[PDB]
């Protein structure tokens, strides 16, 4: 699909007392999910703007939230040290997981929805159940502060990005790092894997030739302050192409739903839509008067969402 | 005893009551016959509820044999108290969560204040180091119109640094003021994490307290309160032993406009105001 | 040595005094302004 965000906005949501840090869409319900720094999580309609409900159960500043695959739950990370486990029935909190020493700052549930990564300041990620909550077993490896972590679409791979300027690609029967990639210029700060719906469309794209199997592998991506985009293959672990023309550090990536575009955010203050397999969509597209933080894109609705470090969270429509 | 049980696990499914390093003793007070052998925190607070409700009629058998007058203890003095121990528990934890944050926030405060004590010494330094070139420029250039005006430059970073020292020792006896603030936020936010594990036993204790121990006289109030402190020791389950009732269940504020409406300055008139509240 | 110091006093006497003339025609200018109120 050709969804492509338009320069005029409907709704500049606005209710948050500190910047928002991330902000996530609901997998089935007309419901965006914004993190801030202020211990909140803020519920919002993005058909129409408005403010929701809000959920303080947090100590210190939200870092990430996600959902789950039925979108029935709700894991959030904070600088508190702990993660939380929203029940999104009631909106109560049922479960509040400690340990994870020092400021955590990814939290993620694989697609099998029965446990959850999480990564933190303290150079590990961890692995929790949902059903009781001990963290089982625990990843090591990075030498610096893990960023963000994100998982596979059947719960199985994950990938940790960290100040370390490595991007490791870890198993979940294993716990070994079968991918180790270390090539950034400068700090590495926001991953997101490929869907199935792009794989067919990074074989023209690159070139790079199928193996035995015929299966071109998963795929990776890596943001880095160094204003440069990366797109990485977790089976090889070889460089396809590199996006140049962020002006600021970049803080979230993702792929478009109909595996086609490339659009991100960045402290540029803009929105930038780039296009890989040929080179003609370059679209730069101011967002907010400060920094821009984070951003989402529906699954299947033309919306993205954003926010950033003037307390607002924007909604934009996709044409 | 297995209808209490299931009514309060069924109740109770929404509370945390989530401890993944509690200890199971060695003699467990069974009370439900079918209860798991390693039980949980959960179960073990279930439990416990199961338990306060038995208790309550053995206090009232006990009055009854002693020829004293009696009220009956029926299921909904058990949803009562079921209600009263989940209300409790959410609001000392959202009250106990929102006290850290506007910790946290006042700690990072007086933080970034102190960066900023060091910022204006550098910047002090700078000034002084400016000023001293400055008059040296002028003692040699005046030994030898202008002149004036790099002297009156001269007297214009005087001022400045006069004013910047101002700034300094003002800023000195603000921070110096909030040091046994900070020292008490400090400590307080220290043992957060201890005050988030004795919430659950904490507010069964005052739920059982409000919802049961309305009727009877102070003695078999604090007989009842001792039987069930006794149980929660007995299944490792942490309860404050420190802090009073009346104190835990109402603020200073609620205590004072008590006293101005003709309330008793007595502990069991405060746990009736209390009741009348809750 | 203290006479580079009192003509220093000197000039911030005409700083100040250079302070209160433009007080002066500010003030005098916002009279003129306010004479139809």
């Amino acid at each position: 699909k050709e969804w492509i965000p338009r320069p005029p906005e409907k709704y500049a949501l606005s209710g948050h007392r500190s910047p928002v840090t991330r902000v996530i869409f609901h997998p089935v319900f007309s419901v965006m999910v914004s993190a801030s720094e202020d211990a909140t999580i803020k519920v919002w309609d993005y058909e129409t703007g408005d403010f929701e409900r809000t959920l303080k159960g947090h100590t210190d500043s939200v870092q990430d939230i996600s959902f789950d695959h039925s979108g029935k739950l709700l894991a959030s990370c904070s600088a508190d040290m702990t993660i939380k486990l929203w029940d999104f029935q009631g909106f109560e909190c049922i479960r509040t997981m400690h340990g994870h020493d020092h400021n955590v700052s990814s939290v993620a549930i694989m697609p099998n929805g029965d446990h959850i990564v999480s990564a933190s300041r303290d150079k590990t990620i961890k692995m929790w159940e949902v059903q009781t909550g001990y963290c089982v077993k625990t990843f090591t490896g990075h030498r610096e502060w893990v960023r963000m972590v994100r998982p596979n679409q059947d719960g199985t791979l994950i990938a940790s990005c960290s100040n370390d300027q490595t991007v490791r690609v870890w198993v979940v029967a294993t716990k070994e790092c079968k991918a180790e990639l270390r090539e950034h210029e400068h700090v590495v700060e926001c991953i997101s894997w490929a869907p199935e719906s792009s794989y067919s469309s990074i074989s023209e794209a690159t070139g790079s030739e199928t193996k035995k199997s015929g299966k071109p592998g998963p795929f990776l991506l890596s943001g880095s302050r160094d204003k440069t985009i990366k797109m990485w293959d977790v089976s090889t672990g070889m460089c396809l192409m590199t996006l140049v023309g962020h002006d600021n550090w970049v803080r979230g990536v993702l792929f478009h739903s109909g595996g086609k575009f490339i659009l991100s955010c960045a402290d540029d203050k803009t929105l930038r839509v780039w296009d890989y397999k040929n080179k003609r969509c370059m679209k730069t597209l101011n967002a907010h008067e400060h920094f821009v933080t984070s951003l989402d894109f529906h699954k299947t609705a033309p919306y993205v969402v954003t926010g950033s470090v003037d307390q607002t969270v924007k909604v934009w429509e996709c044409r | 005893t297995e209808a209490l049980y299931q009514v309060g696990k069924e109740f109770t499914s929404k509370m945390d009551l989530e401890k993944p390093n509690y200890i199971v003793p060695d003699y467990m007070p069974v009370v439900y016959d079918k209860l798991p052998q390693p039980p949980s925190h959960r179960e073990a607070i279930v439990n416990s509820c199961v338990f306060v409700h038995q208790t309550l009629h053995q206090a009232n058998a006990r009055l009854a044999k002693r020829g004293g007058r009696t009220m009956a203890i029926t299921p909904r003095h058990y949803l009562d108290f079921i209600n009263h121990y989940a209300n409790l528990f959410h609001e000392k934890r959202s009250e106990l969560e929102e006290q850290q944050m506007h910790l946290n926030v006042g700690l990072r405060k007086i933080k970034e204040t102190v960066d900023q004590v060091e910022e204006l010494r550098r910047d002090l330094r700078i000034k002084s180091q400016e000023l001293e070139v400055k008059n040296a420029a002028a003692n040699d250039k005046l030994k030898k119109e202008e002149y004036a005006v790099l002297i009156s430059e001269a007297q214009a970073i005087k001022a400045d640094l006069a004013a910047v020292e101002a700034k300094v020792n003002r800023s000195t006896a603000l921070l110096k003021s909030l040091s046994a603030e900070r020292e008490r936020w400090e400590k307080t936010s220290e043992t957060f994490k201890n005050q988030m594990s004795t919430i659950a036993g904490d507010c069964l204790l005052s739920a059982a307290f409000i919802a049961y121990a309305g009727y009877f006289d102070q003695q078999m109030r604090q007989n009842l309160f001792t039987t069930w402190s006794h149980h929660l020791q007995q299944a490792n389950i942490q309860f404050r032993t420190d802090i009073a009732r009346t104190e835990y269940l109402s603020n200073a504020d609620e205590r004072l406009r008590w006293q101005a409406s003709s309330l008793p300055a007595d502990d069991l008139c405060t746990e009736n105001a209390i009741m009348l509240k809750r």
